[PDB]
């Protein structure tokens, strides 16, 4: 009997600090995901931004090289 | 000077705990401050059963008043005979069991049971001859169910060969606190059938029910059910606390009323029903006395001794009367209702009287009857036991303690056979 007294206390035990380390590794997980997304959203929104930049470029360009002809 | 230990445990076992060592006492001379005042030596011949003697003549009861909250203990050391316990003797935690069982026999109460046997060694060492221990507490809460029954375990295996008698309330929704209290009661059952020589069942539905119908109390508060409790339990300890010929001692007790060691469930009785403050002026005749003692409507378990067979039977007789009428009226009762009890076990009925009366009363009669009836009780606990398990309701609260389904199914199914084993003997023949 004793040792069953055991066997239950710690298992409650084990049950309470296996809740506590899920919840801490499903939300790690997912402030990490949700980071990692994110600034992949942002990035892509420069790097749209940043072609502008290169495509305005190659306007001027292309209006130097009509003007002495 | 054989002693016994009590112990108290909870809210109602300390409710309860508390109103029996008003009344007995009063009914040995004992006052608030632990002396004695009384006027006959038949208050003192075996005061060292329930007391111990400290300097001064002081007077202190041998109890142990245990619980995982404050809040009883606390109205206890502040009650009427509140100086008179042992300060030391009050074992408290903080956190409380929240009527889970669970919490009181493998959590909240595991942590706290060492420090109460402790002070039950203490107790015990100083006795000349300790005849065991009687555990008051309820089976449908948490802390005196869970962790009384985990005291009861610890005890037993500390006193192995001592004498282990509870008094247990068991829950009613007539009078309920909660909706787990099935399950409390089965759980805690499962541990009275194995761990104790002699288990008084005070159904609450019974006191309810006395309080209502018979006492024309509408509105019963714990109070009122508590006034049936102290006078069932002053009498059947009757013969424990004077000078007797018959259960003098817990061990003589249990060998006249525990044929088979599982069934050891007594139902109780008591004569004349009385609420407090009545102050009834007429004394009850002999005759009235034995009528009603063995009535239905004074059963302090709300079970029809006319569906079963009586195996035992214990009758205290209180006061000055007519012994030669007492015989006469209980030969008169097994000889003309002998059919309920059991051909097998020859003069199974047992009586004993008492100068002393209670205060308040001439003349009264208590009863102690191991009936095969007392199943219905059980069966009652069964049914609304398994109208929640079935769909495992509320069990969440159990499980997050440690506990397992299983364990649940084990203690339904010994109780489902102390029913049927009760059975077994209530169409048994000779
Ligand atoms: N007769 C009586 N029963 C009580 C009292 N207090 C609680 N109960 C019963 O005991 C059960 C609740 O248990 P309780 O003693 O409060 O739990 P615990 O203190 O944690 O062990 C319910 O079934 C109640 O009917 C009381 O003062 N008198
Ligand atoms: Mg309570």
């Amino acid at each position: 009997k004793r040792e069953h007294e055991r066997e239950v206390i710690q298992k409650a035990i084990e049950e309470n600090n296996n809740f506590i380390k899920m919840a801490k590794e499903k939300l790690a997980q997912k402030m990490e995901s949700n980071k990692e997304n994110r600034e992949a959203h942002l990035a892509a929104m420069l790097e749209r931004l940043q072609e502008k930049d290169k495509h305005a470029e190659e306007v001027r360009k292309n209006k130097e090289l009509k003007e002495e002809a | 000077m054989r002693e016994i230990v009590h112990i108290q445990a909870g809210q109602c076992g300390n409710q309860i705990g508390a109103k029996f060592w008003e009344v007995i006492s009063d009914e040995h001379g004992i006052d608030p401050t632990g002396s004695y005042h009384g006027d006959s030596d038949l208050q003192l011949e075996r005061i060292n059963v329930y007391y111990n003697e400290a300097t001064g003549n002081k007077y202190v009861p041998r109890a142990i008043l245990v619980d995982l909250e404050p809040g009883t203990m606390d109205s206890v050391r502040s009650g009427p005979f509140g100086q008179i316990f042992r300060p030391d003797n009050f074992v408290f935690g903080q956190s409380g069991a929240g009527n889970n069982w669970a919490k009181g026999h493998y959590t909240e109460g595991a942590e706290l049971v060492d420090s109460v046997l402790d002070v039950v060694r203490k107790e015990s060492e100083s006795c000349d001859c300790l005849q065991g221990f009687q555990l008051t507490h309820s089976l449908g809460g948490g802390t005196g169910s869970g962790m009384g029954t985990l005291l009861i375990s610890k005890i037993r295996e500390e006193y192995p060969d001592r004498i282990m008698n509870t008094f247990s309330v068991m829950p009613s929704p007539k009078v309920s606190d909660t909706v787990v209290e099935p399950y409390n009661a089965t759980l805690s059952v499962h541990q009275l059938v194995e761990n104790t020589d002699e288990t008084y069942c005070i159904d609450n539905e019974a006191l309810y029910d006395i309080c209502f119908r018979t006492l024309k109390l509408t509105t019963p508060t714990y109070g009122d059910l508590n006034h049936l409790v102290s006078a069932t339990m002053s009498g059947v300890t009757t013969c424990l606390r004077f000078p007797g010929q018959l259960n003098a001692d817990l061990r003589k007790l249990a060998v006249n009323m525990v044929p088979f060691p599982r069934l050891h469930f007594f139902m109780p009785g008591f004569a004349p029903l009385t609420s407090r403050g009545s102050q009834q002026y007429r004394a009850l005749t002999v005759p009235e006395l034995t009528q009603q003692m063995f009535d239905s409507k004074n059963m302090m378990a709300a079970c029809d001794p006319r569906h079963g067979r009586y195996l035992t039977v214990a009758a205290i007789f209180r006061g000055r009367m007519s012994m030669k009428e007492v015989d006469e009226q209980m030969l008169n009762v097994q000889n003309k209702n002998s059919s309920y009890f059991v051909e097998w076990i020859p003069n199974n009925v047992k009586t004993a009287v008492c100068d002393i009366p209670p205060r308040g009363l001439k003349m009264s009669a208590t009863f102690i009857g191991n009936s095969t009836a007392i199943q219905e009780l059980f069966k009652r606990i069964s049914e609304q036991f398994t109208a929640m398990f079935r769909r495992k309701a509320f069990l969440h609260w159990y499980t997050g303690e440690g506990m397992d389904e299983m364990e649940f199914t084990e203690a339904e199914s010994n109780m489902n056979d102390l029913v049927s084993e009760y059975q077994q003997y209530q169409d048994a023949t000779a």
